[PDB]
């Protein structure tokens, strides 16, 4: 509609992990301007801007400990 | 979780367009992007419509338009409690001095409402300086807020670390908040703190020159978050919980410059002397915080040592004149007395404590009245002292005694005396037990005489301790052993 | 002491680092065991969160 | 009712309402702010499509855009009554003392009210004793009439404030109210509770006769912006039922700067220096309702911080033409420890008429004005060149004002601390009789130095006595 | 000479490299079971430094 | 990067980026001018949707709106290293001497780097004996803290430039380096050029051993901002390596009124006489990587021009600050005192203290000091009665005030209008107990003329044999 999503994931994903990734947001829409952006350098998660509110899961912990250990 | 981006990167004010639900001061983050890993933080203030422009707290130089941020859901805050204590940390709390990460588990937001009216009691704990002329004829309290205002180098960092050096045993957690010094300064006041064993119950909050003016304006109000902590909850210290703390905004005038510069890089209307309309709000919400609270509200106290730099002796000035009808007292270093050999310089004249007189151990006020006295006499007799000798003989030795009196104020740098020496002294000094003494020996007089008290005498120190409190100090007993000492120590000499 | 400060500071270098090449390394075992432990099976924990 | 903020500059909160909802002008609008308590602003500036423009009146560094808003509908009211006797409130008009809320049967009134007409003003006017020489001499008060001390930071505007309050408020024949706006809460209040509840006039305290409103210094711009106007609210109901009411206002300079500092948070052009341009308006809607009307009588007495030493600012510039009788502090005065500091040059009254304050008094104050002005004329003179070099009777004018000036220092009660030497209370009567002899040439003999510090001329006779 | 010793020690991967990887890995990304599906040898096979 | 100018206003541009990739501040944005040459503009601003506003430290009157603009991705490169010793630069780095360009294989540091840490600092602080007599005695330098020099159109100005860099090199690593910031064309850099090149030591010209950077009078307001931290990047070079280097800057006021034009040309309003806003920072950019750290150390030493006669100017205010000495150039001591004219009493200095110098240099110091200020009370009396009123006691101090005054002439390794004599450096050490002994009766028998750069007490008694 207007909300617009930002998907950001490490590996290029295929036609059926798109289309599960839209209807992920059914809390929402459904089907809102969702641009994919690959970023190969986060691994393991996808970071979903959904309006202005992101959900970060993929690679941050892990810099959280080089954030501390160093 | 909420996030924005960049549109305009200003005189050190981003504008964070889309960052809906940011409280009003909030503590944004910037989060690290490559070619920058550390995050640096800015304060969301001007809440406007469709843009929230943020304060960077740090240099400018590493965001670009673009750019993400993320609202921390706090407003802006610093850690807080018995962590900070040996820490030399940034205003934001974190540390610079590279020993480690601040440990801590609770952080109170900086920027609050002080604790108002009711909440608040006369003080009546003194604050021992260690200065002989300082604890006698301009007494400080716990919870008082006394202006070190002088002109350039006269000693007022010096006042200000004697001061926390002699909180040793004295219950009392120190905080030194270094606002636009150098950082070379600073790290020649850390480094004195250390060697006297003074870090270990002292803060340190350092916004040195170079770094940006959005530091330098929060600097004291973290220094003074920390001491409010200090104040209300209390730390361990020595075994003891601690309710007391006594915070040093050092250079005010560079706090009020900086917040100059953040104002007119924001575009906000000059007032006099191009300072903001609230630069006398900004210095009234910052000290009046330092408070003295009554036995409901927990019974700490928080004392304030904020420092004025003044140009050409210009008490008169904007900043200077607002901090004296903010704070409680002056000690006023003239830069005269200062180069005349005087070294801890005092205008003894126009430098005072409005609360805090009360707030005296009995011992020195009962000591410390007729040294007033008489170096107001002295003061009276320097006018007429242009004449080569002509007034009359009684005069003369008033004027001698002055002259002997303010050679006995002077005292060495980092040599804070305890409240027992300094009575003693005084004592000594005021009983005309020292009109045979010459003028320019009167200092090693002084300190023999601390030395004598030290080694052949403990007793008679730990008795005018003891006896310190009550209402008439010269009880026989003590007045009888001090003067035996004194008379041994000058048949000795 | 001015010696021992000063092989502390090539140490320095060295301890910074040690530290980020082993949290690299670490992270990389993730990066690399990611693939044989499932290439894009992480967007269960995202709609669980979302 | 139930808007949504727009936009938070400071302390001024921009909100939107719905269009037929709009707030007035200074009606109150409250966000709920959580946890139970709510944050009370005042509207300021209706803007186009039911926007607002409202004053936060409280910390506002914690809410978020979009927070609903609620319109109250009416503006801020603060209870009146005998129930405001003995108890301290806040701008709001909510207790902030131990004792309980004030219970909804209490009148409560808005603070914006319009002040007296002119048919309503009472041009009578007589000596309000004091106590202080230089004041009841140089610049005597009037009883029902404006006065202000005027002063820099270290001048004793409040010691001076202190003073007048434990003289004048144990016989004060009806209730008093106090407004230490933008002041400290160190001595401002909390230091005035312990003398006010010390004094005891008759089995009842000074304190059980007076309705006291802080915002200090720590509060934001608002509420120092609006604690004078809850303060004359307070004081109008008792002056409106015939009793009188002595009004002590601190520093009116911070509410002046509030209003300046909430104006360019409004988006105003500043006027001179950073001020508002509504300055001598707001100016006056403070200072009309401090009048002395038919029903009843104010006696307010005012204090003014001037920025630095100086007094061609526009906030005391804007005071002096309010006032019935102006004092003037001086920084040079207070450096030499004449404490009072009081300028006489620079302090006058209206009724210093010898149809008022009587013939005697007159020409006694007018011929201590003359003095003080030869002695300023041949400052300079004496400065560099010497005392020698002036005729016989400039230098017995210039030893005699050098004099004066001393003389009008007085130890002071409540600055017992400072200066040893108990407080003294000199007489109107007796100030004039002393400074007569003064000028007529007895106590010539005397040292200038016995004059310092000292009550009567009986008491500097007695001292040199002592001194043989 | 030193700093290079204790570098190499560190280096050597039985000083602290597997156990601090295999400690990451259950830390954040499987509860105890970082290897998942294979990633029995990769677990530190490409740990050059 | 590929920008493009959007708009052009005085030294004041605005160039337009993509909405990625924008410059950061002060990133250097490079515009090609049609030939080998090009101006670089620094990056002041960040406004709009990739729009920049930059100060041009340059020309900028051959510029149209449209142009080309290549953002270096960094502050303005400066080279660094040995090649720039013996070389005269512009603010940009480019060398403005006969010379050929540096070449691509020196190092590039960027001209905006941070101050040395808070754990990098020096904790106790150390004299940094110049070899002077007056200056190592009156006003000592600080090893890493700043000094300043005034009276103007003095004398003795550059001799004692020059001389602390043919001492620093003699004693510390000799390396210095000349920031003239605002620096005239003819009086300060073509006959600045010739006084070094021909001022030589060991066979070593002091033009070899020091880097020069001018931001002339003609440069834009950019470039004589700059310029001070263009001298400061190539200093820092040599401090890492350990070395101990002089920096010297010329009028510092200079730099503080390029930062006010440039803040007026930005549109920033203006703060407490019309100066920058932005102050105290900017002071504290630079002056604050001039420290004394655990690796190296850069001390300095700044002329500074009051406006005026105003100290408390907010210029020399903020400068002050930041001093940790002063000497006094006087121009009544220069008429017939063409040696080294500092105004003992009017020179001060932080260190001299007597925890840092020791107590014999402090009390030598203060004598000195007490002695001469007796001599300045007792001028008018000898100007009006003369030397037969003044009583015994004083008289011999008044004598000894003469010949200390006298005696604070330095013979110089280098000097201008060379006299001949040989040059000497003079040890604190050895001053502190030269000046003890002409203070405790000895010298009272050679004549006050015969002090005339004599240098040290020893040599003193061999004048007084001879
Ligand atoms: N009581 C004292 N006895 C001897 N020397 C002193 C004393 N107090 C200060 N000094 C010396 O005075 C000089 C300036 O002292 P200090 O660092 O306190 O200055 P300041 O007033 O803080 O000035 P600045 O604005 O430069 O920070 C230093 O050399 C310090 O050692
Ligand atoms: N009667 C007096 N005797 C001695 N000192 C006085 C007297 N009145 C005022 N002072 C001095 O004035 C100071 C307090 O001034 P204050 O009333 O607080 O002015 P302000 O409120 O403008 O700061 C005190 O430090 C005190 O020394
Ligand atoms: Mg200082
Ligand atoms: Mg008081």
């Amino acid at each position: 509609r207007a909300v617009d999503a930002s998907v950001t994931s490490a590996i290029e994903l295929s036609a059926e992990q798109k289309e599960r990734i839209t209807r992920e947001l059914q809390q929402r829409y459904g089907d809102v301007h969702v641009t994919y952006h690959v970023d190969p350098t986060l691994i393991g998660g996808l970071i979903i801007r959904v309006g202005d509110q992101v959900l970060d899961n993929s690679l941050r912990a892990r810099l959280s400990a080089i954030q501390r250990v160093l | 979780v909420n996030v924005g981006t960049v549109i305009a990167v200003g005189d050190g004010v981003a504008r964070l367009s889309g960052l809906d639900q940011v409280v009003a001061s909030e503590i944004v983050e910037f989060p690290p992007k490559a070619g920058r890993n550390e995050s640096i933080y800015g304060i969301a203030l001007n809440l406007e419509q469709d843009s929230v422009a943020a304060i960077i707290l740090g240099d400018d130089e590493t965001i670009e338009e673009g750019d993400m941020v993320t609202s921390t859901g706090r407003v802006i805050s610093v850690p807080v409690g018995q962590g900070l204590l040996g820490r030399v940390v940034n205003p934001l709390g974190q540390p610079i001095d590279g020993k480690g990460p601040i440990v801590y588990e609770k952080t109170r937001p900086i920027e609050r409402i002080a604790p108002g009216v009711i909440t608040r009691k006369s003080v009546d704990t003194p604050v021992q300086t260690g200065i002989i002329a300082i604890d006698a004829l301009i007494p400080i309290g716990r919870g008082q807020r006394e202006l070190i205002i002088g002109d350039r180098q006269t000693g007022k960092t010096a006042v200000a670390i004697d001061t926390i050096l002699n909180q040793k045993g004295q219950g009392m957690v120190c905080i030194y908040v270094a606002i636009g010094q150098r950082r070379a300064q600073v790290a020649q006041v850390v480094g004195t703190l250390e060697r006297f064993g003074a870090m270990e119950y002292t803060i340190v909050v350092s916004a040195t020159a170079s770094e940006s003016a959005a530091l330098q304006y929060i600097a004291p109000y973290a220094g003074c978050a920390m001491g409010e902590e200090i104040m209300e909850n209390g730390v361990m210290l020595n075994g003891q919980l601690v309710k007391d703390a006594l915070i040093v905004y050092d250079d005010l005038s560079k706090h009020a410059v900086a917040y100059r510069q953040v104002s007119l890089l924001l575009r906000r209307p000059p007032g006099r002397e191009a300072y903001p309309g609230d630069v006398f709000y900004l210095h009234s919400r910052l000290l009046e915080r330092a408070a003295r609270l009554n036995e409901e509200y927990g019974g700490g106290s928080l004392t304030a040592l904020p420092v004025i730099e003044t140009q050409a002796n210009d008490v008169s000035a904007y900043i200077p004149t607002n901090v004296i009808s903010i704070t409680d007292g002056q000690i006023y270093l003239e830069s005269d007395l200062f180069n005349a050999g005087q070294r801890p310089a005092l205008n003894v004249g126009i430098s005072v404590s409005r609360v805090g007189g009360a707030a005296q151990t009995r011992a020195m006020r009962a000591v410390a009245g007729k040294l007033k006295g008489e170096l107001a006499q002295f003061r009276d007799l320097a006018a007429f002292a242009q004449f080569a000798s002509d007034l009359d003989a009684t005069t003369k030795a008033q004027i001698e005694r002055g002259q002997r009196l303010q050679e006995l104020l002077k005292q060495p740098q980092y040599q804070p005396l305890p409240v027992e020496d300094q009575v003693a002294v005084l004592y000594a000094a005021t009983n005309n037990y020292l009109d045979d003494v010459p003028v320019p020996l009167i200092t090693k007089w002084r300190d023999d005489f601390l030395a004598f008290l030290r080694t052949a005498h403990p007793e008679v120190r730990k008795l005018i301790y003891d006896n310190r409190l009550d209402r008439k100090f010269p009880t026989p007993e003590v007045k009888e052993a001090l003067e035996a000492a004194i008379k041994e120590f000058k048949a000795t000499s | 002491a001015q010696a021992e400060q000063e092989r502390i500071r090539m140490l320095s270098e060295a301890k910074s680092q040690i530290a980020d090449l082993v949290t690299l390394t670490a992270s990389r075992v993730l990066g690399a065991e990611l693939q044989a432990r499932g290439h894009d099976a992480l967007i269960a924990e995202s709609l669980a969160a979302l | 009712a139930k808007g949504v903020i727009q936009e938070i500059i400071g302390v001024v909160i921009r909100a939107k309402f719905p269009e037929d909802e709009v707030p007035e002008i200074y009606n109150a609008i409250e966000i709920p702010l959580g946890n139970g308590d709510r944050l009370v602003c005042e509207v300021q500036q209706q803007l186009g499509n039911g926007v607002v423009k409202a004053v936060a009146m409280g910390s506002t560094d914690g809410l978020r855009r979009g927070l609903e808003v609620i319109d109250t509908g009416r503006p801020i009211a603060v209870p009146v009554g005998p129930a405001t006797l003995g108890r301290v409130f806040n701008v709001l008009g909510d207790p902030i003392d131990g004792m309980g809320p004030i219970g909804p049967e209490v009148e409560r009134r808005p603070i914006h009210r319009d002040p007296p007409s002119f048919e309503e003003q009472n041009t009578q006017a007589q000596i309000f004793e004091t106590g202080i020489k230089v004041i009841d001499l140089i610049a005597p008060f009037t009883r029902g009439g404006k006065t202000a001390i005027f002063g820099g930071a270290g001048v004793g505007k409040t010691v001076v404030i202190q003073e007048l309050i434990a003289n004048i408020a144990k016989e004060q024949s009806g209730f008093s109210v106090f407004a230490g706006v933008g002041e400290r809460s160190r001595e401002g209040n909390d230091l005035i509770h312990e003398m006010k509840e010390a004094r005891i006039d008759e089995n009842t305290t000074v304190f059980d006769k007076t309705v006291m409103v802080f915002g200090q210094m720590n509060e934001p711009p608002g509420a120092r912006l609006r604690v004078g106007l809850t303060a004359l609210t307070m004081a109008e109901y008792f002056r409106d039922e015939g009793r009188d009411i002595l009004l002590f206002i601190d520093n009116i300079f911070r509410f002046v700067q509030a209003g300046s500092e909430v104006s360019s948070l409004l988006g105003r052009m500043p006027s001179q220096v950073g001020y508002q341009p509504t300055l001598g308006t707001e100016m006056g809607e403070l200072q009309e309702r401090i009048t002395s009307t038919k029903r009843g009588s104010i006696t307010s007495m005012q204090a003014v911080y001037v920025p630095a030493d100086d007094y061609t600012d526009p906030a005391p510039a804007t005071v002096f033409s309010h006032l019935d009788a102006t004092i003037s502090l001086e920084r040079s005065i207070a450096e030499r420890a004449i404490f009072p500091a009081v300028d006489p040059l620079a302090s006058t009254s209206r009724i210093l008429d010898p149809n008022i304050v009587g013939e005697e008094h007159y020409r006694v104050a007018q011929e201590v004005k003359r003095v003080l002005q030869r002695y300023k004329d041949l400052k300079d003179i004496i400065a560099i060149l010497g005392m020698e070099e002036l005729s016989d009777e400039d230098k017995l004018t210039v030893q005699r004002a050098r004099k004066i000036e001393l003389f009008f220092s007085q130890p002071f009660t409540v600055a017992q601390q400072f200066t040893g030497r108990p407080g003294k209370y000199v007489p109107v009567k007796k100030t004039v009789e002393s400074f007569a002899r003064l000028l007529n040439g007895e106590g010539d003999h005397i040292p200038e130095s016995f004059f310092y510090m000292q009550g009567d001329f009986d008491d500097v006779l007695a001292a040199y006595e002592a001194s043989q």
